Parts: structure tokens; C-alpha cells; sequence
DNA sequence: CGGGGGACAGCGCGTACGTGCGTTTAAGCGGTGCTAGAGCTGTCTACGACCAATTGAGCGGCCTGCAGACCGGGATTCTCCAG
DNA sequence: CTGGAGAATCCCGGTCTGCAGGCCGCTCAATTGGTCGTAGACAGCTCTAGCACCGCTTAAACGCACGTACGCGCTGTCCCCCGC
């Protein structure tokens, strides 16, 4: 028959294929498991989502139809769970959050 | 290559701070803050050195800075991966 | 030479969610880095959780247990569905 | 006839607004190659760069000094100041765990 | 059921002198309370994962032990 | 029982090894202590001797826990 | 069934640099603990610099390499020279 | 370089701490008892490694039109002050 | 309170341009099918420790009285950092 994408079979935009050939050569372990790669794959394509839609929603707040580096560190910030998860990872040309203390404001 | 950490201005120590919310910011700062900084690019380019000669490479490249910075608990995305 | 990367998948991805955003080649590489990242960090703990039960094989249950202990909450219990879903019907089918 | 001239700090939260809204390096990217070679030529001489290195360790140190600058504006808040002293960020330092 | 309670002000007084604190505020211990028991979760959650996915039902003092390591927290003398 | 309590809320009927529970134990009390030490130094770096929770939020918030 | 340790090495070292200095069993527990600490962390760096060259093979350079990147100073130079010194008399003997 | 406003020193206070004594409690210890469950063992079977042949998905190279950047000039807002 | 004044910022056309994204040829990595070996899934056995209980004992926690020093508010001074 015809060659069909584990992917595909799966129904998963990720490459499972790769995603099993870097399994074997991580030198994770000696064997590696069938469903493993389809699992990590669809872990991968969920959270890909998640950032992608966030980053997506804070352009369009921006008014721009690219997604720049800016929104990116925003979306991830922004989130509760996307900075905990990132909380040690430094973006390039992030900016920072536009946060100021209270007690410097002028009264 | 002498005298060059005087090459980070206070002006630029200025704006760093800004974009760190500082609004008042005493004199006696911007040394401490030059000795930090050098802390800092002593310690991430030991490792970036010895990354690059294990390589037996003669260029330094972004991709060993990458590693150098993994190494020491700052990861840095957007420049090789 | 040639390298390879998640960048057609990622831009698959973009527009199954936000059909009329583009993306810029810096951003772009900078969920390319995220997903190699995170791909490290699982692979890590599967392979760590593997050789404390002295197993030869990396499961999907190990891959499970991995996302639960590297996600915060929601996310873990969101990826775990969405991991157990595609397992299932990648068997069905 | 005056010089109109706004009161102190003003100009300091329109240059915080200014700089917590971009995204572009703040140094001077010539002197900061030069320190880097210059701390570098201490490890290993003859040493050749890529540029993308330099660029990296620029973000890498800006992404640092922002993130002290902000634990150390915590720092001097707490002692319920407004300027921030030396003393703040080696409180902050040795918080972190670098000292 | 107030086993938070369980941990009387003695002894957060003893642990804040092990720690060298000379004064201590009366709503220091509450706020003690609740980090501790943050902390608690934070280990425990993990400790319960390595032990459903061992298949077991009792839990080890390894899977404490991995489960501090997993959180940046090496501890000795146990194994 | 404070332990044993906490871990009710992931699983029911939970069988403990006691060098588990002295374990967490020696790494609950040293993480105290730690955030003593901290929250000392915080409160001295007011011109205090005397520690109140605001203290200990700013020691957690620059150690990264909040 | 039987369980290997370090014990008789750390007490052979032990008694090298105190031939007199008895120890108790909790203190050895923290030591083996320790030395499989150090171990890991060598190895996982070992193996980390060899796929970072694209190599099968873990050799002395790459541990020489691991100590000077995870051991601070003096540590790092004088643990080099003792790895050189055992390897050279190990070759010539 | 002018100057304001922030840092800091000094003082009053009252109260929330520390300190010590009488009291109640529950932690700790030792003992007895039970069994759930960790741990170990034999089996085999299904699942993963491995290899040969196939091929099309993805990577490389080219090209392009438009998102976005960059001007400029009014429009609008924010702040300061004198009243 | 409250208009003016001046400076700062926003916004809307108008113009240019590099790259985002699409198209294309090719090739090597994924796929399919079949083999074979062996890891672990599973049933079964043992006996360890973890759980529960009970009775003493006594050190520790608790409550409370009491007193004082310290955190905090307030005020005046000056100097030093900011706006230019």
C-alpha cells in the first residue's frame, strides 16, 4: 500500500518520524517505544498551539499581522502558567513588562 | 585592550535602569554596576572559551555562548536554538 | 550542508489557529529554540525516570509522567489529554 | 519669560514608559565588542568572534541588568527610599545566591 | 485536621533563631504556615507522581530524594 | 500528620517509608531556616531588628519563588 | 541481594590522610551520596560535549573538559593534574 | 549648574513585643498485633530492533508584492503655573 | 479650583523596500514488510515494615502578667541628583 505519516495516522501536524529518529539518537535509552513519539509529538503540538494563539492575540491588540519577538515575551509573560513554565528562559528583543511601582507614581 | 569598561557610559547604565523601573538613582552606582557586568562576561566566557577549544576551533560562535549560558541556568532562545 | 527544523510545522500550526497572522524568521526561530527545549527537558525525564525503574524502553506512559512532573497544572492536565487522545487514536488506526 | 523647566522624576517615568515599551539593545555596540575581546584575551589569544556571539552576550548581560535593576528597585523600596544605593543590589546579589 | 496548627510558634521561634532572627512580629507565623505548606505541595505533588508511576502504593524516601533533586534542592545522606 | 494530610489531595490511602517522611522533614527545616536567614537580612536592610511578613514576601519575590 | 557502595574506598582514602580518624555511617551515606552527585554530573556533562561534536566516544579530553567547566579554580587545576598524572602512569604502565 | 526634593538625623510615644511563672497537653517511648504491599521468581509472548526496497515530504534555491517602516505636518494630551 | 502656554505625544497620509511566503526540483529519510530475539507483563510466592493500638511519663506548649524599647510618625537640615 501506499505510504501514510505516522503523523497523519495520528492526525498530528508534527513529524512523528523525526520526532522517533531523535528519540533513538538521544541516547536516551536503549529502546524506545512506539506510542512515546506520538505522545511527545502531541504534547509539542498542544503547547506550540497555546503560545501561537497568545502571541497571535497580542499582535492583533497591537494591530500587526506578523508575530514579532514583542509578543512573544508579552503572551508568555502575560500568561501565569506559559512564565511559570519559561520563568528561566531569556527571549531576544523581548522588552520587558511595562510595570511600574505604585510609590514612584507623582502625587 | 585596556580601559574599556569605562566604554559602558552612564547614560547607558541610565536607560538599563529605566527599563529596570528606577526612577532615582544615586552616583556611586554605575562602578558596581560595571564590576558586576564584568562578573558576569568573565563567567560566561570561561565556558565559551572552553566550549570553543574543545572544538579545536580558533572563531568563538554564538552557538557556544548558547551552551555557556544553558550551562549556568540562563537560557537564551532566538539565536541558533 | 542541510539542517532541518519544526518551522513548516510551526507555521502549519499558526495558521490552524490565527489563519491571517504571519510570523517573522527571528520569532520564528524562537519557537524553534522553545520547542527544542522543551523537547530536551521530557527527554531528560523520561530517560531519567526510565533508569530509576530500570527499564529499557521509553513508554508513553513515561512520557506521560514526564509532561505531569515538567508542567504546571492546566497545561499538564491539557497536554496529557491531548497526548492520551492521539495515542488512542493512532492505535485505532 | 522662564525657563519652563518640569519638576524632578517626571522626565524619569517618561523615560521608564519609553524604555519598558521597546525592545532594542541600549549599549553601544562598539565599546561593548571591545570589552568583550578585551575580557576574552585573558582566556585565549588570537581569539576570532562571530558576530551573532557578541549580539548574544549583549542580550544575555542586557536581560541580566534589567532583571538586578528590578530586584534592586524592590530592594530600595523596601527601605522605603526612592534612590537606589549600592547597598540594595548587594543585598539583591547575595539574595539571588551569587554572593 | 488543623495539622498546620500543629506547628507551634516555639518552634518557628527555634528555626528563626537557628536562622539567626532576634525579633520576631506576631503575624510572622501564619506566614510561615502557609510558605511551608507551599513548600510542602511543591514536594509532595512530585513525590506522589514517582510513586503512582513506580506502580506502588507506598512512598520511598529515593522518591523524595528525586523529587528535591528535580526541584534544584540536592539533599544527602539518604541515598 | 501535617504531611500525611497534605497527601490526600494527589491520592487516597498513601503508605509512607519513614525515611521519607525524616527526609522531608530535614529539607522542610533547612528551606526554613534558609528563608530566615533571608528574611533577616531583609528586615536588617530596613534599620530593624524585628521581622514582619512583608519581609518574607520580599525575600521569596527576589529568591523567584513568587 | 547485595548492594554496591563506595565504602572501602572512602575508607582507604580516609586512612591515607587520616590513618587514625575513625567516621560513622551516616557520614559515609553522605559521601557516597556525594560521589554519585560528582559522577553524574561529570558524565552527563562528558556526554553532553560529545554529541555537541558529533562523536560516539567519550575519552579523557571530554572529562578534562567536564572538570574544567564544573569545578571552580584551584579544584579544576589541581583535579587536571591528578586525572593527567593516573593517566600517564596508567599508559607507561 | 541651579535648585528642589529626597536622604537622613533627631525626638516623642505607646505598644507589641520579650521574659518569667503556673498550667495543661500531647509528644515521645516501649510493647503488641496484624497484614498490605514491597520485593523476588519463573514464563512466555508480544513488541521493538534491523534490514531491504520505495518514494514523496521536506529542504534548497528564486522570486516577488506587500507589511511595515519611515517621513512630515497638523491634532490632541499632559504638565506647570499664576491667578 | 482653572484657563493659557509650552512641550510632548498621536495620528493620518504618502512613499519605499526587504523578507514572508509561495513555487520548484530533487533526494534521503520516512515508510512497508518481514525476521528474530528478548524485556517485561503477568501470575505467584514470601515476609517487612507500615499501620494501628495502648499505657506512662514528662518535657514542651500554653496562658498570662508585666514592663520597656523600638518601630513609627513627625520635623528640620542639607546636599546631591535631576532637568537642561
Amino acid at each position: 500500500a501506499k505510504a501514510k505519516t505516522r503523523s497523519s495516522r495520528a492526525g498530528l501536524q508534527f513529524p512523528v518520524g523525526r520526532v522517533h529518529r531523535l528519540l533513538r539518537k538521544g541516547n536516551y535509552a536503549e529502546r524506545v517505544g512506539a506510542g512515546a513519539p506520538v505522545y511527545l509529538a502531541a504534547v509539542l503540538e498542544y503547547l506550540t498551539a497555546e503560545i501561537l494563539e497568545l502571541a497571535g492575540n497580542a499582535a492583533r491588540d497591537n494591530k500587526k499581522t506578523r508575530i514579532i519577538p514583542r509578543h512573544l515575551q508579552l503572551a508568555v509573560r502575560n500568561d501565569e502558567e506559559l512564565n511559570k513554565l519559561l520563568g528561566r528562559v531569556t527571549i531576544a528583543q523581548g522588552g520587558v513588562l511595562p510595570n511600574i511601582q505604585s510609590v514612584l507614581l507623582p502625587k | 585592550l585596556r580601559d574599556n569598561i569605562q566604554g559602558i557610559t552612564k547614560p547607558a547604565i541610565r536607560r538599563l535602569a529605566r527599563r529596570g523601573g528606577v526612577k532615582r538613582i544615586s552616583g556611586l552606582i554605575y562602578e558596581e554596576t560595571r564590576g558586576v557586568l564584568k562578573v558576569f562576561l568573565e563567567n560566561v566566557i570561561r565556558d565559551a572559551v572552553t566550549y570553543t577549544e574543545h572544538a579545536k576551533r580558533k572563531t568563538v560562535t554564538a552557538m557556544d555562548v548558547v551552551y555557556a549560558l544553558k550551562r549556568q541556568g540562563r537560557t537564551l532562545y532566538g539565536f541558533g536554538g | 550542508t542541510r539542517k532541518e527544523s519544526y518551522a513548516i510545522y510551526v507555521y502549519k500550526v499558526l495558521k490552524q489557529v490565527h489563519p491571517d497572522t504571519g510570523i517573522s524568521s527571528k520569532a520564528m526561530s524562537i519557537m524553534n529554540s522553545f520547542v527544542n527545549d522543551v523537547f530536551e527537558r521530557i527527554a531528560g525525564e523520561a530517560s531519567r525516570l526510565a533508569h530509576y525503574n530500570k527499564r529499557s524502553t521509553i513508554t508513553s506512559r513515561e512520557i506521560q509522567t514526564a509532561v505531569r512532573l515538567l508542567l504546571p497544572g492546566e497545561l499538564a492536565k491539557h497536554a496529557v489529554s491531548e497526548g492520551t487522545k492521539a495515542v488512542t487514536k493512532y492505535t485505532s488506526a | 519669560k522662564k525657563p519652563h523647566r518640569y519638576r524632578p522624576g517626571t522626565v524619569a517615568l517618561r523615560e521608564i514608559r519609553r524604555y519598558q515599551k521597546s525592545t532594542e539593545l541600549l549599549i553601544r555596540k562598539l565599546p561593548f565588542q571591545r570589552l568583550v575581546r578585551e575580557i576574552a584575551q585573558d582566556f585565549k589569544t588570537d581569539l576570532r568572534f562571530q558576530s551573532s556571539a557578541v549580539m548574544a552576550l549583549q542580550e544575555a548581560s542586557e536581560a541580566y541588568l534589567v532583571a538586578l535593576f528590578e530586584d534592586t528597585n524592590l530592594c530600595a523600596i523596601h527601605a522605603k527610599r526612592v534612590t537606589i544605593m549600592p547597598k540594595d543590589i548587594q543585598l539583591a546579589r547575595r539574595i539571588r545566591g551569587e554572593r
